[PDB]
């Protein structure tokens, strides 16, 4: 019925492979930069907006 | 089968195959500790970025 089988003596280790991880934590830290930047735009643009 | 006494059967080992086969078997056993050494820096790059 589609399962799977048993070997003893062995384990399945965790499926996380650690080198994808790091290049996905320079684009995510990238990404969250650009963002505040977007978020500091808009404050700057506000700001002297209401500098008046 | 058949027997005899006064007699004992050896071992049935020679060293002629088993000194061969020792020099593969290291060189197979060197020959890995490269990929774990390649395998190591490979990744040591990527965490230093």
């Amino acid at each position: 019925n589609g399962a799977g089988l048993l070997y003893q003596g062995y384990v399945e280790t965790s499926n996380v492979n650690v080198a994808e991880e790091l290049v996905n934590m320079i684009q995510v830290q990238r990404a969250y930069e650009i963002n505040s930047k977007a978020v500091s735009t808009t404050d700057q643009m506000l700001q002297k907006l209401t500098q008046l | 089968g058949k027997l005899t006494n006064g007699a004992l059967e050896a071992s049935n080992v020679d060293l002629s195959k088993e000194l061969v086969n020792m020099i593969v078997a290291q060189r197979n056993y060197q020959s890995n500790a490269q990929t774990i050494k390649t395998q190591d820096q490979i990744l040591n790059t990527l965490v230093n970025l």
